[PDB]
RNA sequence: GCGUAGAGCAAUGGCGCGGCGUCCGGCGCCGGCGCACCCCCAAACUGCGAAGCGGCAGGGCGCGCGCAGCAGCGUGCGC
RNA sequence: CAGCGCGGACAGAACCCGCGCGUCGAGCACAAGGGCAAACGCCCGCCUCACGGCGCCCCCCCGGGUGCCGGCGGGAAACCGGG
RNA sequence: AGCUGCGGUCAUAUCCACAGUAGAGCACCAGAACCCGUCAGAUCUCUGAAGUUAAGCCUGUGAGAGCCUGUGGAGUACUUGGGUGGGCGACCACCUGGGAAAUGCAGGUACUGUAGCUU
């Protein structure tokens, strides 16, 4: 069929919320350094919460985009640890999907006893080319309904491009 | 003592009496006009038969 | 210790309800509205009377549960419980006020909250019974029990309308063959024309009929 | 859900922001003049860049619309030897140059000339920008328009600015270099990513003349070529036609029966 | 009692009409205006700066002066047993070219047309005065194909 | 130009019951929540909006020539 | 933007991230009203028009509007700025 | 006839759903040495033309939601003016003019300026 329907990675969307500031956080933010190969985004907390102990704006996550053939590196070592089976209900309405893994040295990464151990969320996102009229400057539009990834049609493809296996 | 605070009753009787005149005609001012525009329009009356290039040939630099 | 109706008898001031401007305003005593079977279907009870105010006055929420509990207690003896479904018509929205003044006299005038009342016009609908058509005149019974409760001339009418949907009994018993009508409980919604065709005939599938 | 009373209730926006097409609050401090000129709108040069062309217009508005005074395309460059690279920044060059000596042959010399200005629209303006590149063929041509060359390569003040730099810029030396290389390390890469300049024949090392050659005949004769293109009504039976009210009625009433 | 600010009591005035609100649209720029010209003020609430009195929202005046971005419009106001004439400075967001004068425009340059080419060829129009709904005129209604139809009192039913 | 009477619950803010539910809780029912219809409404609510009022216009125009430092190809002002 | 939806290790009602929707329900120091969505909101850069001298208007003032000649800032510019 | 640039009207244009579109255009798209801008060549910026009409764009469809227009509601609601009309009042009736709204119902889903391009 038509090769522009074809359902690619957009972009894989890491991150590790550590849930508070200092040398954690330092040591976790030059992880997805190591991981990407990008300089990372630090996350502010939005909120000061007692629960959790955390302060309005304090750096509290550590988050990066990778994107290109880069970004399928990350996921087929990540989808390594899970056995390349994510749930069902992982598949998001929109057409991605994510999982989280608990140790970031399941993905070919040695300790470092000076950085430490942390997990992290991998957030999948899909798309067709065309993308574009979504997200440009000028001329703006939706992307047609054929054209957006469902949660079926990812999961079509989960199986398709990676040998993927669905859970319940 | 508390008395009467505020009335309208008989004051359009009394501003008709001598009727509501109109705003009485005047000569033309220059209020309100454009400063750029007014000190232009005083220049073409100043020169307004003989040209400026004939004037400051007459009475010299004008300015 | 209430003041006595006539002082908050007519319709003098402008609307004055609960708001924000006015608050601190007691609960009405008036605390239902629907009474009898309320669960009972549209076309369980077809005949419709209602006690009709001839009168633009204020209806006190003490005289709105005074005419609600004589009302009620004559269909319950009478009809019986299930057999009828009471509405009250009228909400008691404006909020009246009591100036109460040391004595301060007219200095500060302006009232604090004193009661509740129902504005009602001329040709208002304040109680409606929907019944079997054998309570008729229980039913008729049963509202002037509720209008000597009332200021005023009040009026009673045996509608033509079918229960408390607004439709006659003749046209409520056509569309009801023709499968036009779905149920929304006491009132109904006639099928029309204007939906998609898959909705229509959804529509169609949950009809009264 | 969204309820009946959002869309009752919406206000639609201007259907050139709805398009995505118009800043109207750049549109309205753009066209605006002052009171005291009463009659005299202002002509504004608009430069477009499509993934096919660059449109470069001088146009004045008006209360049906704008007005359109001059025009040129980047798609005219193919009569003064610019078939390649029909939206790099030379062609947003030679095209800004072109409306420019349009728009001088045009009106004659008798009187004053009005100031135009740069129309952007929406894209960015970055230093390097095509559209500035435009900007910049325009004042070559003769066009007056307030600029300042911030924008522009070759720029280091406003008192200064260095044509070299710019020259690099404009005749390619910055992308022939880069296609030389390319076809020297990278062969078969150079073989793809440049195939409509194989095609044409150009080379990296003769694209400075073409540009060279291309600025004196648009200076020369920048006169617009003309295109009758008579009849198109032979198109008129690719459109779909309406259906009838009855007709509509008839196919709702054929779907409740099945 | 109120207070007198200088947007007292326009909750509706300097309101926008319902799905007509956003800032005004270029095409306003397009309009001329010249001196002697009349204008009517309608506020654009949207536009904060050279806005005018409240007072002089529904009043028609005639341009004294022009400005760069703004008009200056004389207005009378009453004071009183007087008009007096106010200088009203507007911003042009906030005024419409009044049609005030617009029917007489049109029956002046067509009449001055007609008296300038009559003189022309010698005669000359009297008077070409506006003339006012006169009399009824006589009517026939023939009933031919229209046959007169009784209207009578009906008697008084109610519905309920 | 207005936003009153009326009208309207469509947004804001209230009032009240039923109806519906691949929603939640409890033990089919009950209670929440959601939706659609509906109900009673609003001086400090308005998708509408009167009667009624307010402003302004119903006279100078057309043409031509001069002037300007304004303007960039007009606008004013003189005649 | 508020808010909603659906996804995602620890992670919970409430940490963060992503995608989708989202007529303004958010925000604009504050009272209320009006206003506002490639903004009048948010973020960032450069700034200090929160300027001098002459006027005029709305007009008791207060406050605001509008010009002219200078001096500037931002911007490629049109423009915008006299808190 | 159409597309496109720039517009004018600012929903008959919005919103949902499903279809179809030869040409050219608009696109998507290939790429990142440079200018430029980012966490990320996603956007922006530059360079390209290998692919593709899948989307956008366009058009059609829908007893679609909305919106628009007509009609109707209705001479109804309300009201200017008048009476030594009525009524204990509440307020009502009459006379003379003016005269609505919501629901309903029917049809409509765009017009247009300028420029360029398309057989
Ligand atoms: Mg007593
Ligand atoms: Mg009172
Ligand atoms: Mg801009
Ligand atoms: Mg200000
Ligand atoms: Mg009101
Ligand atoms: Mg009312
Ligand atoms: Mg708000
Ligand atoms: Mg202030
Ligand atoms: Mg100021
Ligand atoms: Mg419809
Ligand atoms: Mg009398
Ligand atoms: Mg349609």
């Amino acid at each position: 069929e038509n090769p522009m329907r074809q359902i690619r990675i957009e972009k894989l969307c890491i991150n590790c919320c550590v849930g508070e500031s200092g040398e954690k956080l330092n040591r976790a933010l030059k992880v997805l350094e190591q991981i990407s190969g990008q300089k990372p985004c630090t996350g502010k907390a939005r909120l000061t919460i007692r629960g959790f102990g955390i302060r309005r704006n304090e750096k509290i996550s550590a988050y990066v985009t990778v994107r290109g053939e880069k970004a399928r590196e990350i996921l087929n070592n990540a989808l390594k640890v899970k056995e390349y089976e994510i749930k069902k209900s992982s598949f998001s309405n929109t057409g991605g999907f994510g999982f989280g893994i608990d140790e970031h040295i399941d993905l070919g990464i040695k300790y470092d006893p000076s950085i430490g151990i942390y997990g992290m969320d991998f957030i999948v996102v899909l798309s067709r080319p065309g993308l574009r009229v979504s997200k440009r400057r000028i001329k703006k539009s939706r992307v047609g309904n054929k054209q957006r990834i469902s949660k079926e049609e990812a999961m079509q493809w989960f199986v398709k491009n990676y040998d993927g296996v669905l859970l319940n | 003592a508390k008395r009467k605070n505020h009335t309208n009753h008989n004051q359009n009787r009394k501003n008709h009496r001598n009727g509501i005149k109109k705003v009485k005609k005047s000569a033309p001012s220059f209020r309100g006009l454009n400063h750029k525009y007014l000190r232009n329009m005083l220049y073409s009356r100043k020169y307004n038969n003989i040209g400026r290039a004939a004037y400051e040939a007459e009475h010299g630099p004008q300015q | 210790g209430r003041r006595p109706a006539r002082c908050y008898r007519y319709c003098k001031n402008k609307p004055y309800p609960k708001s924000r401007f006015c608050r601190g305003v007691p609960d009405p005593k008036l605390a239902i509205y629907d009474l009898g079977r309320k669960r009972a279907r549209v076309t369980e009870f077809p005949l419709s009377v209602h006690l009709v105010s001839n009168e633009r006055e204020q209806l006190s929420a003490e005289a709105l549960e005074a005419a609600r509990i004589a009302a009620n207690r004559y269909m319950i003896k009478h009809a019986g419980k299930d057999n009828f479904h009471m509405r009250i018509r009228v909400h008691p929205l404006h909020v009246i006020r009591i100036n109460k003044m040391l004595q301060t006299g007219m200095r500060g005038s302006f009232g604090k909250p004193y009661g509740r009342v129902a504005r009602v016009d001329f040709g208002q609908e304040i109680l409606s019974i929907r019944t079997k058509d054998a309570f008729k005149a229980v039913a008729c019974e049963a509202l002037r029990r509720a209008k000597a409760k009332f200021p005023g001339h009040q009026q009673i009418k045996v509608s033509c309308a079918f229960g408390f949907t607004g439709i006659s009994r003749e046209e409520f018993e056509r569309l009801r063959k023709e499968g036009k009508l779905i149920s929304q409980g006491s009132h109904v919604t006639i099928i029309k024309e204007k939906g998609s065709i898959v909705g229509y005939k959804e529509k169609l599938s949950k009809a009264i009929q | 859900k969204i309820k009946k009373s959002y869309f009752s209730r919406f206000q639609t926006k201007l259907r050139r922001r709805r398009e995505g097409k118009t800043d109207y609050k750049h549109r309205y401090n753009l066209i605006r003049q002052d009171v005291n000129k009463h009659g005299l709108m202002k002509i504004r040069l608009v430069v477009r860049i499509t993934n096919s062309r660059i449109i470069c217009e001088i146009l004045r508005a008006h209360v049906d619309g704008d007005r359109s005074i001059a025009y040129a395309d980047s798609t005219e460059l193919k009569r003064y030897g610019i078939t390649f690279g029909l939206k790099n920044y030379t062609a947003a060059y030679a095209t800004g140059l072109l409306v420019a000596c349009r728009y001088n042959n045009k009106i004659a010399g008798e009187g004053p000339r009005p100031e135009c200005y740069l129309d952007i629209g929406l894209r960015r303006s970055t230093r390097g920008a095509r559209v500035f590149g435009a900007m910049k063929g325009a004042l070559d041509g003769g066009l007056v328009m307030p600029h300042s060359l911030k924008r522009v390569p070759g720029y280091v003040s406003e008192e200064e600015f260095d044509s070299e730099v710019f020259r690099n810029k404009l005749f390619g030396k910055i992308l022939a270099g880069y296609m030389k290389e390319m076809m020297e390390n990278y062969p078969e890469k150079y073989k793809k990513t440049f195939q409509e300049y194989i095609k044409k024949g150009i080379n990296p090392d003769d694209l400075e003349n073409i540009y060279e050659n291309a600025f004196k005949k648009i200076r020369e004769d920048p006169s617009r070529v003309s295109k009758t293109h008579g009849d198109y009504s032979i198109f008129k039976e690719f459109k779909r036609v309406r259906l009838s009210k009855e007709e509509r009625a008839a196919r709702s009433r054929a779907k409740l029966l099945d | 009692m109120r207070s007198n600010g200088y947007r007292r009591g326009t909750r509706h005035r300097f309101s926008q009409a319902f799905r007509k609100h956003g800032m005004p649209k270029p095409s306003i720029l397009t309009r001329v205006f010249k001196k002697g010209q009349y204008v009517d003020v309608v506020v654009n609430p949207a536009i904060h700066k050279g806005m005018p009195h409240k007072f002089f929202h529904g009043r028609t005046g005639k341009i004294f002066n022009i400005d760069k971005r703004s008009i200056g419009i004389l207005m009378n106001k009453r004071c009183g047993p007087r008009y007096v004439e106010k200088m009203v400075i507007a911003r042009v967001e906030h005024v419409r070219p009044s049609r005030c004068n617009e029917e007489y425009i049109k029956r002046r340059t067509e009449n001055d047309r007609l008296r300038r080419e009559a003189a022309a060829r010698g005669e000359k129009l009297g008077s070409l005065k506006r003339k006012p709904g006169g009399p009824r005129g006589a009517v026939l209604i023939s009933t031919e194909n229209n046959t007169p139809i009784e209207i009578r009192n009906e008697p008084y039913f109610e519905v309920y």
